[PDB]
């Protein structure tokens, strides 16, 4: 950790990430992922940015953001959970990290489903039911994504079950 | 585009 893939790397392959023509390669979200865990003495950077990033740009962004946060999310859970999730307020760690994202997680998503359309609108909803199953963001559905009516709203002329 | 892309978050 002598100056050695700081936040430079981070940062860069985000932003190399919007760069790209809506392709969202893997390679980039596994670096981000990695990196943060590496240092969890930047989890407020690292989640903060992660977080801008989405709610920056349209679904694009949206889209992108989401799949990152998710990885980075199901990492930190398990890391902190090793130990004991905790926290209160601000970032610090692991714990503050996941708390701050569920926090913020409601216009992400939201955002991100409405944004997008069936295609991507798809893709976010599978993603949030993998979520609830494997136990990240335990908090019983937020009001967030919880009314349905999110779905429903942004659902655009189309029959579902 | 070979770049492993489509990351699926079932899959780590």
């Amino acid at each position: 950790m002598q100056q050695d893939d700081d936040f430079q790397n981070f940062v860069a392959t985000l932003e190399s990430f919007k760069d790209l023509k809506s392709g969202i390669s893997g390679s980039r979200i596994k670096k981000l992922t990695t990196y943060a865990l590496d240092h969890i003495d930047i989890e407020s950077k690292i989640i903060s940015l992660i977080i801008d990033y989405s709610r920056l740009c349209p679904d694009s962004h949206k889209l992108g953001s989401l799949y990152i946060i998710d990885s980075i999310g199901r990492a930190y859970l398990d890391e902190t959970r090793s130990n004991s999730n905790s926290s209160s307020n601000k970032p610090g760690t692991c714990a503050h990290a996941i708390n701050t994202l569920g926090e913020v997680i409601q216009e992400l998503l939201s955002d991100a489903i409405a944004k997008s359309n069936q295609d991507h609108k798809e893709k976010i909803r599978m993603l949030l039911d993998i979520w609830d199953r494997s136990g990240l963001f335990q908090k019983s559905y937020l009001n967030a994504i919880r009314s349905k009516c999110f779905a429903m709203d942004l659902e655009h002329h189309h029959h579902h079950h | 585009d070979d770049d492993e892309d489509g990351y699926n978050p079932y899959t780590l």
